[PDB]
């Protein structure tokens, strides 16, 4: 396999005008590696038994040498997984990368859904108040689908049997993801990568050493920022209620999931209908997938350069980004008629921008 | 001595390329000049259309042997 | 390749033989060798000296073209719309282009005072060139601009100090820092594997 | 309901990157727990 | 087109479009009409 | 969390070391960036040496 | 205003000058 | 990779496995060129970055102004107007 | 014979198209309806003056300044991964192909440095359509091939000869035909 | 003399030349800006264009899109 | 990967005089598959906590639908893994297969050691008397090697921490075997 | 093994046909 | 596989990937046979 290693990581030729916007695929991969290493290590001392799960995490931190380091690194790195993915996806929408890298885009979307499901499974394991009540709610939005809920839990409620099986699934899915990363890379190197200017060019150079040293430089920043946040606690990435034991007969005063799920949780909150809110979920994913066939939606021949430079009409991806930020604020607020009004305003922009990306 | 490259790319002059590489050497009167003469002979030379009676694949010269056996052709 | 073309009929994007989008004025040479004379007798804009953005040449193309709801970009050239059985006949007197289906399925190439074999020899794509070709299209002499620096400004020449010792002390320092980071992470993993603080105390009695 | 008010920022020594806990004050707070709070609260 | 084996993506395109036309038509009849 | 002091003292040693290595890797990257950023390519004929 | 304006953008004259400065055959760190 | 009419090779030696991706993207140098490169051990490699700093910074910041900053200021303003109407709506319903 | 009845319906609709097909060029009918072409003309003097007009003019200024900063033409922005444009590039004469090669090299270098060209190197019109004659001939060649050879969904032997069997001709371009050999030194399809 | 970026073509036997538009008058509001052409003389677009509106476009664009949405949202949502 | 599938499982040519002595490599592979399927299924309801491990296995059999089938299939198939391997190795020694199939023999020996270790880890999990006392003894024969014992257990005796880590290793090693 | 799988794309080839 | 002096092929058509193992064990039928 060493001829494959040198063909794809040493002698592979790349355009000279690459920059840091093309380095975040490597960073995501490295976050998976770090999670697998720290995750397996945590598994040696975790207990899936509901009556003792919450206690096994605390005892791990308070009694075991270096136990605090593996617990806090696993929690912090999870946040960096989703930040890197977000920047990774936004580059593609800025450069219309899916125009000719079609199966790379689709394979990526599957990886995104796999990572969402993995993170949701992991957040239930510590078995605090937010673990229990967040799983109860998010698993009810899927109630319109018949009998899709009572079986995944194996009971009449998020009981102790659900926790045992969420542990096994959480263990397994990341390694399946590693298989799909191989397909992702297959579809990319089939066509070759694009560049920031959106042109064909013969001014290319080998990956090693020029481009390999840019990936290495970015890795340093990632490791330093993870350890900075992990060891000092500068930002508030976790909710305090998950430091409280589960109580099935007392709901917390404010239920909100992790930040990387907040925006779409707000969209589903401002739509009163429960069935209409789930249809909105499918339409959004369908729109992202349809971009793989953007060449065929109009007979005019497209170009990769979108001309956002010095342009006062901006671009649709930029307008989406600010609508997402606006909704993260709404999702973190107490329900109030005024918040609901503006939340619906932003939801329209959040959805319309996706649809018009298929037009040109 | 400047370490640098000067290359003329031309795809309209046949399938054969020509190249030369150089190191900084020593002057006539150097106490090490005789050894440079010898090092030149250890690397040696080779022509595909004039090997002689010793096939290149079984030459004693290691450089010739490695070049002639590359990709079995 | 894994990419298909999208040549199909379309009711909103009419065929180029009817709506060209690009500026539809072209000159026509009897033999393409004549373009070499045009390239030595016409003047080029890039040979004049201008100093302000306001003095730059104005394009002959119009900005008003593509229209529609949520259509962000407003100027295009080419499309893959299918051509019909009987396309529109180009008007050569107005400078219109004749190429492809508009040569094969029209009588645009007939000339009463010439044999057909001679007339149609002038309708290959190399025989047509858009107005403004010789005055505008650049042909660079280098990738580098004389207004920008290159290695002549930055090269270390005679009298310079050797850099090898510094280059390898840079790389060695990175590695003895990265080696220490790895050794510490492994030692912490081994500690975690060993007995905990609650069990070490129970053994003492 | 409404959002509760944000509490003020008191200058606790430990809030700095370079600082440790203030052990003399930790000792006195353990007397307060043992003689007042422990009558109703557990620390299991 | 003739000469390549990209044969599933054209099917995915027609299913996705159809699905979108049905979602936004089922919502209008419930809110507007 | 009685492990707060151990956590913070280890972080100072680590974040400072990593930062220094980040500077060194920046220099090593720009070392290779300059050979292609200062490169000259001429079409037709040779201009300058 | 030239900055950010597609109708006027160009470098001011003090930036074109900085690109013309030359320090050929100088090395202040050579003693190191 | 490259188009078929560019991938065609002039030589006949076989493609080695470590070079499969190189030759999948072969491109003909139409017209030719002359290349000059200096060894990195004989170049100043940090000064060039700062020598061109002002020009590079102008180009980048000018490109991003309209498309990113102008929508950001509008979003920031909407965030303030929203928070000003929430407070007034709480007092028109609960305060006496 | 249920297949022969369906074939009769297809045939009736087919013969109707032919009997109503003209034998010379006829302009296409207007797309938009009369109700839509009346509102537009009534609101045109106000919509065009203050919105659509300046939108068109800003667009062309944004495009022209970006291209000129890099020394590029508009037609340089099209990719050789389009089958039509790839065929057009094969038909070019040497002089036009050489100038495009050079402009693309120079533009990648300028985008890498992020340094503008001087104003006196930007004095040219970037919107000259130098590819048009070759694009229209390419479209004609590929429309013939599709109508004469690609009018039916043909069957084939599956996973044989390096291809999947569903239409691909160049080998090893889909995952289920990846990794052609376990031993040996492999080879190139261009050296068969 | 001629409109746009064209110059008088030289007379070379064998090259048929397309007709070229002559230069047209200018309007107020383009001083100091990179030139972009106006619609042709015989055209409805020329009767309605005014280069002075380019300066106000950054605001007009925000109002036609976000304006209706804000008023519709403040009335029914 | 379909050209590899047809090259090695369809068009691969074999001598006509093969018989059942050459079929036990396939059978071993199929036993691994069955163990992975039944093992993962058992993991959905097993508890590594020493104080409740023994009870979780019994409750699995006595209360859960079809729980007896997955428990008894996993235990029986383990015995057939070792019987097939034994017949597989004996054929090689009868025919001197290692004469020219050298790296096939060595790679096989690594697979055998991996399977031994996996089975030993699995037998401790149900946490009965033989689980505890068999691990205590077999882990003392390795006492001559210094400090090779107190760390694998993470304690002064086969305690509750050893059981948690034997579960993770037992989960992982079979998939490494599939690589080899 | 460390030189197994020479190519990811293409149709491969035989060393006896070089 | 077979020895080198047996693997040598008489034809020139390329070996297809599904047949790589077949031709790694080519053997000449010395003397011929009828089946
Ligand atoms: C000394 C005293 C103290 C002071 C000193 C300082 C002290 C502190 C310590 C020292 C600090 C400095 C040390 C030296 C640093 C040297 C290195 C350096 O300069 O680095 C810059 C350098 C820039 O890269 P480059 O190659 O030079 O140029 C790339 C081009 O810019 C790419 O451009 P392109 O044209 O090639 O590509 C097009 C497009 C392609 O797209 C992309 O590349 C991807 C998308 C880019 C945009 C990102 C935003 C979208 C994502 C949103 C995320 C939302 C989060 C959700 C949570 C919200 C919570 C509320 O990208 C863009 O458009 C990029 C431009 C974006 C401009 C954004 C403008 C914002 C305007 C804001 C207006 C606000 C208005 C309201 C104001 C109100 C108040 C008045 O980046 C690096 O080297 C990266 C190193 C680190 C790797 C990442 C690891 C950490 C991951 C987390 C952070 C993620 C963001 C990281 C940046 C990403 C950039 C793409
Ligand atoms: C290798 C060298 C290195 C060393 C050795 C390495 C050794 C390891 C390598 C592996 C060795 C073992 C062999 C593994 C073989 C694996 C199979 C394989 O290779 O197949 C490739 C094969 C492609 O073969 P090919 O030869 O490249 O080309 C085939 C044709 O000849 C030509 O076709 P084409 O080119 O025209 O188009 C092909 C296109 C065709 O594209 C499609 O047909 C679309 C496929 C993706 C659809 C979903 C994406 C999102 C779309 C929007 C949302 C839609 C929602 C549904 C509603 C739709 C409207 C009704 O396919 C792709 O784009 C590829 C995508 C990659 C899929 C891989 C997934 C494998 C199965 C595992 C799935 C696990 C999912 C976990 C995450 C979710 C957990 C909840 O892929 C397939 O065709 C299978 C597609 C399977 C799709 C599964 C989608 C599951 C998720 C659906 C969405 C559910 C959302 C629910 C949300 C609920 C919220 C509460
Ligand atoms: C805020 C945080 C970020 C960092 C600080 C801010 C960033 C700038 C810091 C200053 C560094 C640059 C100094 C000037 C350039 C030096 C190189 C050079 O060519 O200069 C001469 C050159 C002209 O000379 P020439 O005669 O033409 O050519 C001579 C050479 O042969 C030309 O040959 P060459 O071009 O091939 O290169 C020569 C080579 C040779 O250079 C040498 O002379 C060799 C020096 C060997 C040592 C290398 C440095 C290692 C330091 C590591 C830390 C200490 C470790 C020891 C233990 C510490 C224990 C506490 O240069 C180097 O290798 C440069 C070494 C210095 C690297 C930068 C180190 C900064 C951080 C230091 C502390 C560590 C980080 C904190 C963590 C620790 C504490 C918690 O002039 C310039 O390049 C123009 C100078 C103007 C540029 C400076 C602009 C500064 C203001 C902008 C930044 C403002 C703040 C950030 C704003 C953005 C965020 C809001
Ligand atoms: C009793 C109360 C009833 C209330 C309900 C409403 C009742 C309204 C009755 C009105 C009756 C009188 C007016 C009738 C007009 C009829 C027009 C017509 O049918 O077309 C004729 C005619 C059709 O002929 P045509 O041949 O099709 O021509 C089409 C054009 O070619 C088009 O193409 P073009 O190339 O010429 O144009 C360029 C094109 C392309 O331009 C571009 O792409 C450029 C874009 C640049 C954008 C740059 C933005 C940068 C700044 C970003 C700022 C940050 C944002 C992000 C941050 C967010 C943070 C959260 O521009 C556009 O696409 C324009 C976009 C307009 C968007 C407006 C959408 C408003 C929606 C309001 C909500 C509706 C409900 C939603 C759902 C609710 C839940 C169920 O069209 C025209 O001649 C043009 C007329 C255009 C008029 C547009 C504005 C109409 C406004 C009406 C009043 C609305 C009031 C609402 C509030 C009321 C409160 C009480
Ligand atoms: C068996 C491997 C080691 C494991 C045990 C040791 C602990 C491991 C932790 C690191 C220890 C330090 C490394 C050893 C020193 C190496 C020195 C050496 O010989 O190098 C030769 C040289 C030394 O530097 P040099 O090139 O200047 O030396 C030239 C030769 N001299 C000086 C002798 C004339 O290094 C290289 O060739 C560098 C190659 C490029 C690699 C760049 C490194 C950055 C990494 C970026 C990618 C991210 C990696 C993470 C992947 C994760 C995947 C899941
Ligand atoms: C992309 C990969 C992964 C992601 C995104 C992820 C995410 C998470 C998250 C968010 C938590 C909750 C942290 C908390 O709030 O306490 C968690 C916990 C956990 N994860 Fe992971 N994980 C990944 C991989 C793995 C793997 C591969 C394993 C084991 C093989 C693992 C084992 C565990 C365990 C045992 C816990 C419980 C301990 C705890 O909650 O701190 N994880 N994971
Ligand atoms: C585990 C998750 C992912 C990993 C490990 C990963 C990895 C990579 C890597 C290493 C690259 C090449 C380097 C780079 O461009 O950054 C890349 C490119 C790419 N990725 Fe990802 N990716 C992931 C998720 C995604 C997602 C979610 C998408 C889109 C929805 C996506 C779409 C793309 C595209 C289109 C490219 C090519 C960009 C271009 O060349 O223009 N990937 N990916
Ligand atoms: C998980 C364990 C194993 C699996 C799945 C496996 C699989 C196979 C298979 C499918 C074959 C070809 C068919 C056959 O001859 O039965 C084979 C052949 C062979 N195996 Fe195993 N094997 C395993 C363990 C071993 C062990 C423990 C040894 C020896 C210590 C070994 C040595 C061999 C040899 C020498 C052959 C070639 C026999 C011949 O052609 O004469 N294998 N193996
Ligand atoms: C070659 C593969 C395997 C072998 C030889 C093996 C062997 C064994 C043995 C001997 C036991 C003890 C049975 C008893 O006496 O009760 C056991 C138990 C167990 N194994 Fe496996 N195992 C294999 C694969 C797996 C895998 C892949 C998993 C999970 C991913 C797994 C999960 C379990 C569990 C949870 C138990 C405890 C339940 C019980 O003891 O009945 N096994 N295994
Ligand atoms: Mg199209």
């Amino acid at each position: 396999f060493m001829s494959l290693f040198r063909a794809h990581l040493v002698f592979y030729r790349c355009a000279l005008n690459l920059n840091s916007s093309y380095n975040f695929g490597f960073l995501v991969a490295m976050t998976f590696v770090l999670q697998i290493i720290t995750g397996i290590t945590l598994a040696f001392r975790y207990t899936s038994e509901a009556s003792c799960a919450f206690a096994s995490v605390q005892h791990l931190v308070r009694e075991v040498a270096a136990g605090w380091e593996f617990r806090m690194l696993h929690a912090t790195t999870a946040s960096f997984v989703f930040l890197c993915i977000l920047i990774h996806m936004t580059r593609g929408l800025y450069n219309w990368s899916y125009s000719y890298l079609t199966t790379a885009w689709m394979s990526g979307l599957v990886l995104y859904l796999l990572t969402i499901a993995t993170a949701f499974l992991g957040y239930v394991l510590p078995w605090g108040q937010m673990s229990f009540w967040g799983a109860t709610v998010i698993t009810n939005l899927l109630s319109p689908i018949p009998y899709l809920v009572p079986w995944l839990l194996g009971g009449y409620y998020v009981s102790d049997v659900t926790l045992k099986r969420f542990f096994v699934l959480h263990f397994i899915l990341p390694f399946i993801g590693c298989i799909i990363i191989v397909l992702h890379i297959f579809y990319l190197h089939l066509n070759g990568s694009s560049n920031p200017a959106g042109i064909d060019t013969a001014l290319k150079v080998a990956f090693y050493p020029h481009m390999l040293m840019t990936d290495a430089k970015c890795l340093s920043y990632l490791i330093g920022l993870i350890f900075l946040q992990a060891a000092f606690g500068l930002m508030e990435l976790s909710h305090p209620d998950n430091s409280i034991p589960v109580n099935r007969f007392v709901t917390p005063l404010h239920i909100v999931p992790e930040w990387y799920f907040l925006a779409y949780y707000a969209v589903l909150k401002v739509i009163p209908s429960k069935t209409g809110g789930l249809l909105v979920f499918m339409s959004s994913l369908i729109n992202l997938g349809l971009l793989s066939e953007i060449r065929a939606l109009n007979t005019r021949m497209l170009i990769r350069q979108q001309f956002m430079t010095r342009n006062v009409v901006s671009g649709w991806v930029i307008i989406w980004v600010y609508s997402m930020i606006f909704l993260i604020i709404i999702g973190s607020a107490i329900p109030q008629a005024t918040y609901i009004l503006y939340g619906r305003l932003a939801t329209i922009l959040y959805l319309t921008t996706g649809l018009v990306l298929c037009l040109y | 001595f400047c370490g640098s490259e000067l290359l003329h790319r031309n795809d309209d002059m046949g399938p054969t390329a020509h190249v030369a590489v150089g190191f900084e050497g020593v002057p006539w009167k150097s106490p090490d000049a005789v050894t440079f003469m010898l090092m030149q002979a250890i690397v040696g030379s080779y022509r595909k259309h004039d090997e002689g009676i010793v096939p290149g694949k079984v030459s004693a010269n290691a450089t010739v042997r490695n070049v002639c056996n590359k990709m079995t052709v | 390749s894994v990419h298909s073309h999208n040549i199909r009929p379309d009711k909103h994007e009419l065929p180029a033989s009817e709506v060209p989008l690009y500026y539809n004025r072209f000159d026509q040479a009897d033999h393409p060798s004549l373009w070499q004379l045009e390239e030595e007798q016409q003047r080029k804009h890039l040979d004049q000296e201008v100093t302000d953005v306001s003095q730059l040449v104005e394009p002959v193309s119009s900005p008003h073209q593509t229209e529609g709801w949520f259509k962000r970009l407003r100027y295009w050239h080419y499309k893959e719309t299918a051509e019909p059985t009987f396309p529109r006949t180009p008007d050569l007197s107005k400078g219109e282009l004749a190429a492809g289906a508009t040569v094969t399925r029209t009588s645009v190439w007939h000339d009463p005072n010439e044999p057909a074999i001679v007339s149609v020899s002038r309708f290959a794509p190399d025989n047509f060139r858009a107005v403004g070709f010789a005055e505008n299209v650049p042909n660079p002499e280098s990738t580098n601009s004389d207004s920008h620096p290159d290695f002549r400004e930055y090269r270390l020449g005679p009298g310079s100090v050797d850099r090898r010792p510094f280059v390898y002390f840079m790389s060695a320092s990175y590695f003895f820092i990265t080696a220490s980071m790895m050794r510490s992470f492994l030692c912490k993993w081994v500690h975690y594997w060993w007995v905990s603080r609650d069990m070490l105390a129970a053994g003492t009695t | 309901e409404k959002e509760p008010p944000h509490p003020p920022s008191y200058p606790f020594w430990f809030k700095s990157l370079f600082h440790s806990h203030d052990i003399p004050s930790v000792r006195r707070g353990y007397e307060v727990y043992r003689k007042v709070c422990a009558t109703c609260h557990s620390m299991e | 087109s003739y000469g390549n084996g990209t044969v599933l993506m054209p099917i995915v395109r027609r299913v996705f479009i159809g699905a979108l036309v049905g979602i936004y038509a089922y919502a209008a009849t419930d809110v507007v009409l | 969390e009685p492990t707060a002091d151990e956590r913070k003292l280890y972080g100072l040693k680590c974040v400072s070391a990593i930062a220094i290595g980040t500077v060194l890797m920046t220099l090593w990257w720009r070392f290779y960036w300059a050979m292609y950023a200062t490169r000259r390519i001429d079409f037709g004929k040779l201009k300058y040496l | 205003i030239r900055f950010g304006n597609p109708w006027r953008d160009d470098y001011p004259e003090w930036i074109w000058k900085s690109l013309r400065v030359s320090r050929k055959d100088k090395d202040m760190f050579a003693p190191f | 990779g490259a188009p078929k009419f560019e991938r065609k090779m002039l030589g006949s030696y076989p493609v080695s496995p470590e070079f499969e991706m190189v030759w999948r993207d072969r491109l003909t140098a139409h017209g030719g060129y002359i290349q000059q490169t200096i060894s990195p051990y004989q170049l100043k490699f940090i000064y060039p970055f700062w020598h061109t700093f002002f020009a590079r910074c102008w180009c980048k910041c000018s490109a991003y102004a309209w498309p990113w900053v102008w929508p950001g200021l509008i979003t920031f303003g909407l965030v303030k107007k929203m928070n000003h109407d929430v407070e007034e709506d709480i007092r028109d319903h609960y305060w006496y | 014979q249920f297949h022969r009845e369906i074939g009769k319906l297809f045939a009736s609709y087919s013969n109707k198209i032919t009997a109503n097909s003209p034998v010379q060029y006829v302009p296409s009918p207007p797309t938009k309806g009369k109700v839509r072409r009346a509102l537009s003309s009534a609101l045109m003097p106000v919509w065009f003056k203050f919105f659509r007009g300046p939108l068109d003019r800003w667009n062309l200024a944004v495009m022209a300044k970006y291209l000129r900063d890099h020394g590029l033409m508009y037609d340089d922005l099209y990719s050789d991964k389009e089958p039509v444009f790839a065929r057009a590039l094969e038909l070019l004469p040497p002089d036009i192909q050489a100038a495009r090669f050079r402009r693309l090299m120079r533009g990648t270098y300028l985008n890498h440095l992020r340094l503008y060209l001087p104003v006196h190197e930007q004095n040219y019109d970037p919107f000259i359509p130098y590819m048009a004659p070759y694009v229209e001939e390419a479209k004609f060649q590929l429309q013939e091939e599709e109508e004469l050879l690609g009018y039916h969904m043909w069957e084939g032997v599956w996973y044989s000869g390096g291809v999947t069997g569903f239409g691909d001709k160049e080998p090893g371009e889909h995952f289920l035909v990846a990794l052609p050999n376990l031993y040996g030194a492999g080879g190139s399809p261009m050296q068969a | 003399k001629l409109e746009g970026s064209l110059l008088p073509p030289p007379h070379i036997p064998g090259i048929r030349r397309a007709p070229r538009e002559p230069a047209s008058p200018k309007m107020a509001g383009m001083e100091g800006r990179m030139p972009v052409r106006l619609p042709p003389e015989g055209s409805r677009f020329r009767q309605y264009v005014d280069p002075r509106a380019d300066v106000y476009f950054p605001l007009t664009a925000v109002l036609v899109t976000l304006g209706p949405l804000y008023m519709f949202s403040k009335a029914f949502f």
